[PDB]
RNA sequence: CCUUCGAUGUCGGCUCUUCCUAUCAUUGGGACGCAGAAGUCUCAAAGUGUCGGAUUGUUCACCCGCUAAUAGGGAACGUGAGCUGGGUUUAGACCGUCGUGAGACAGGUUAGUUUUACCCUACUGAUGAAUUUUAUUAUAUAUAUACAUAUAGUAUUGUGACAGUAAUCCAACUUGGUACGAGAGGAUUAGUUGGUUCAGACAAUUGGUACAGCAAUUGGUUGACAAACCAGUGUUGCGAAGCUAAGUCUGUUGGAUAAUGGCUGAACGCCUCUUAAGCCAGAAACCAUGCUGAUUAAACAAUACUAUCU
RNA sequence: CGUCAUCUAAUUAGUGACGCGCAUGAAUGGAUUAACGAGAUUCCCACUGUCCCUACUUGCUAUCUAGCGAAACCACAGCCA
RNA sequence: AUGAACUAGCCCUGAAAAUGGAUGGCGCUAAAGCGGA
């Protein structure tokens, strides 16, 4: 089965999930909860939150 | 003088007295034609409903905008185990409509077919069906022959096994029937090597196949017009409230009349739809029922915490194209059509590419749950 | 040229206000009808990504203004949904001025178009930079 | 000027149902000053539809649009214990014309309390006994029998008289740049893929909802930390389950006919669809099939078990 | 619903002009006018459940129960063509 | 042994409205209809 990354916590989206926006250059954002796209529509930061994969490779956590 | 402007009417009439119905089984109203060149078959089953998934499928149709891609539906579940067939019961036609001869019942019957003839078992002696079982078979085989020189129609009694299931109730349900095919010999020939033994679901239907479903709706209690006809919600400035019909009727003929939409019950209603499609027919017996030949992934049909507020399926099952009336666990009518379709969606046979099994509990990101420990790793 | 357009969701009625998107001077579009509309009593017209409408440019060049004109949607807000199983939503509303035949009247997209209506309007794809 | 002056609420709109046909569109036909296309006159026919807006208190009117078409009407000029109150039509006030004057104006203008259902029926849903002057489309061992049979209780599965009823319309492409036509132009029909209005459900996905839950924080108060609390839900972010649309699924085929076109065939040695006898094809209309109810039939059948007693 | 222009997509509404004015006009005061107004009217931006098209949710009633307990109205009474 | 032209009895066309309805009802055609005895 083909699977896609969040492009903001990067997991694995299976079909029937996702949710996809354009911005105003044609870069494509593909994510796959409510979660993850209201707080990437309010302009927070992957970094700057504790729960996520970003966080835990900057901290040498993985 | 004449209404300003045109509008369809709101409600439909052919539905009308919405009130709620006499029983939580739907009942078949009519049966397919019979047609006498067919070898005797059942056209019918009964089982119970569990909840939806979706599933991935590649589309056939030249001249579609969708005709080489890969797209998702809806299903619906229904769990599926074996019934027993316990008696035959068979009809002659008069003036006065369809009559009943006798009925003839099997040589032994469960504890779970005879809880249905009691409001309280608990503290009952339980002596039904304890002398008539106990008839020589002449008696039996007499009566098969008046039924055999004097019926046109013969049907059979079977009854579900609820002890299969998550269900708390223990009563059985029973429902007859109708045998189509050939000659009422044939017919009586047919269905005495079943007196006793079970129908699986695959006996009754086929893959790829077109059914009708009968069941209840889900109840609403008592609702208001705006919510159980739709009609115009009237403006802010209304005195006594905005959440009705402004007019009931003209002066003049003086009454009102049975077309006005009022306040009052809504759901817990009887109904018959046409042309639900079957995607796949499980088994208990299998390991990968709910894997494809592109997802080789072992899985059953079960999602991850299973059914919501149904519990865990683990007998046999139909998985169904679109939705059906009722809540969980509510008992599901399958019915074969009046005749046969011969359209292209009735003939057309389905591949499947990826059945889906993440959880319904919230938002469910794996397919089992091997993946969510392998996914973490260790934990405290 | 087939006209099948697999249903989309609308949201951009009668009244509404949008950009553009081309470089034939204009710089909005007011949307005052939508072609194909049928009869229901107190409902109004609207629109989606693919369709026709008429419509009047309010602040633009002189020659384009006090006028009916036709314009064609390119871009919509409203999410929704691909037979794939996710669903889409763009920044803004877009349309361009085209011709009753739907040939353009400028020569240039500025942005991003959505597929399905670059595969109703063949001349509108030619002269897009990115589909999406 | 017949009824109402010990009172029948007096314009228009909004909402909602039903009826008519003097038929606008959709179905099938007849005629043309009918090549095709586009139209015009006319027959059966009321099954299904008949919209969004700018100005005006408007009925009416007029213009901008889409459409398949934007037909005409009735029900106490349908509809105020349904609403609204812009106009008209009490008392305040301004202008013009008229009057010696108090005042007048079907001439303008601005501000000016809209009361009561718990009764009876009707209608919508919800419980529920009683029914021998009563009933029977058979029961018995090919033969007999209405000079007959029938108790009650609890319970399952069924019959179905009668009443209600549902789908509707459009586009593109192929047939075909073909038939027809000097050219210019340019069908019908059938097939495929989609869509509008409507109806019956449903929640796997997307969105809405918050006094399950978790976290953040302003003012104040427990000596501090910790834990909390008050400010009628103090204020924010996310927010399962459930409900829910703007999201998803489903929406048949037979009988007998109307208009019309025909067959055989006298009256009337010829002819004639019958304006005699006897026959055929045939419509979105009718009757069924299918669907909902069936204390709408004070209706009934088979079955299981049981009643110091058939 | 005077004619012309303007405002809109569309204007019996608004504004600027024209004037043989049914019946305008000088302390019955005429023509203007900054500041002021719970005064009458038209357009523009912002804003929004007024609307497309409705849904979900809290308190207090309504509901069932134990107590307590009125009135208006009433020729006689309440199915239809 | 055909062709016409007139005349008057029954029948028919002319003959379209709004709740479902009215020779008083059922119904009636070797009348239970119309003109006589
Ligand atoms: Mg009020
Ligand atoms: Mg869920
Ligand atoms: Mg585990
Ligand atoms: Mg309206
Ligand atoms: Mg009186
Ligand atoms: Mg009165
Ligand atoms: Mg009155
Ligand atoms: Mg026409
Ligand atoms: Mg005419
Ligand atoms: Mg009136
Ligand atoms: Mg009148
Ligand atoms: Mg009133
Ligand atoms: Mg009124
Ligand atoms: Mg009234
Ligand atoms: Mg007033
Ligand atoms: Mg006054
Ligand atoms: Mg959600
Ligand atoms: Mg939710
Ligand atoms: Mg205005
Ligand atoms: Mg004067
Ligand atoms: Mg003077
Ligand atoms: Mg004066
Ligand atoms: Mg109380
Ligand atoms: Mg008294
Ligand atoms: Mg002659
Ligand atoms: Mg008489
Ligand atoms: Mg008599």
């Amino acid at each position: 089965v083909k699977t896609e990354a969040c492009s903001f916590s990067e997991y694995r989206i299976y079909p029937g999930r996702g949710q996809k926006y354009i911005a105003r250059d044609g870069k494509v954002y593909f994510y796959l909860s409510s979660k993850f796209a209201s707080l990437a529509l309010q302009k927070k930061k992957a970094a700057k939150l504790r729960w996520t994969q970003t966080w835990r490779r900057n901290n040498k956590k993985t | 003088s004449h209404r300003k402007f045109e509008r369809p009417r709101h409600g439909s009439l052919g539905f009308l007295p919405r009130k709620r119905c006499k029983r939580l089984r739907g009942k078949i109203r009519s049966f397919p034609k019979d047609d006498k060149e067919k070898p005797p078959h059942f056209t019918a089953f009964m089982g119970y409903k569990a909840g939806m998934t979706h599933i991935v499928r590649e589309v056939d149709k030249p001249g579609s905008k969708l005709h080489k891609k890969e797209i998702v539906e809806a299903c619906t579940i229904i769990e599926c185990a074996p019934m027993v067939v316990v008696g035959i019961v068979g009809y002659r036609e008069t003036p006065k409509g369809l009559r009943i001869l006798s009925t003839v019942w099997a040589n032994h019957v469960s504890d779970e077919f005879r809880r249905r003839y009691y409001k309280n078992w608990y503290k009952s002696e339980k002596k039904a069906f304890t002398k008539s079982l106990n008839v020589p078979e002449a008696t039996k085989n007499c009566l098969l022959k008046r039924i055999e020189k004097y019926c046109t129609v013969l049907r059979a009694i079977c009854h579900t096994q609820p002890s299969k299931t998550p269900l708390r109730m223990k009563k059985a349900h029973i429902m007859e029937v109708q045998i189509n095919g050939g000659s009422m010999k044939e017919k009586l020939e047919f269905v005495k090597e079943m007196l006793e033994k079970n129908l699986p679901v695959s006996t009754v239907f086929n893959p790829n196949e077109m059914i009708d479903v009968i069941s209840v709706t889900k109840g609403h209690g008592t609702k208001g017009v705006v919510s159980r006809y739709g009609v115009k919600r009237l403006p802010r400035k209304t005195h006594r409230g905005l959440r009705k019909v402004a007019c009931i009727g003209a002066w003049h003929p003086a009454r009102v009349q049975f077309q006005i939409p009022r306040h009052g019950q809504k759901g817990y209603f009887h109904r018959t739809e046409r042309n639900k499609k079957i995607y796949r027919i499980g088994l208990k017996t299998d390991k990968n029922s709910a894997s494809t030949d592109a997802d080789i992934t072992e899985k059953k049909i079960t999602p991850m915490g299973g059914f919501p507020h149904y519990g865990v399926v683990n007998e046999d099952f139909l998985l169904l194209k679109g939705c059906v009336a009722g809540t969980k666990k509510r008992p599901i009518t399958l019915r074969k059509n009046i005749v046969p379709q011969v359209s292209r969606d009735a003939l057309a046979q389905v591949s499947l590419k990826f059945i889906d099994t993440s959880s319904k509990i919230g938002h469910g990101r794996f397919q089992t749950s091997e993946e969510k420990v392998k996914y973490y790793g260790p934990l405290k | 040229t087939l006209k099948n357009k697999m249903r989309i969701t609308l949201s951009l009625p009668v009244g509404a206000l949008i950009n553009c998107c081309d470089n034939s001077g204009g710089k909005n579009l007011y949307i005052i009808a939508v072609q194909g509309f049928g009869s229901c009593l107190n409902r109004l017209p609207a629109a989606s990504l693919g369709d026709m409408v008429l419509a009047t440019v309010k602040k633009g060049k002189p020659d384009l203004r006090k006028k009916v004109l036709n314009a064609i949607i390119c871009r919509q807000s409203k999410a929704w949904r691909r037979h794939e199983g996710y669903y889409i939503y763009f920044e803004d509303n877009a349309g361009v001025i085209v011709n009753p035949k739907g040939e353009m009247k400028g020569s240039a997209i500025t942005g991003p178009v959505a597929r399905e209506c670059a595969e109703l309007w063949p001349k509108l794809s030619s002269a897009a930079s990115a589909i999406v």
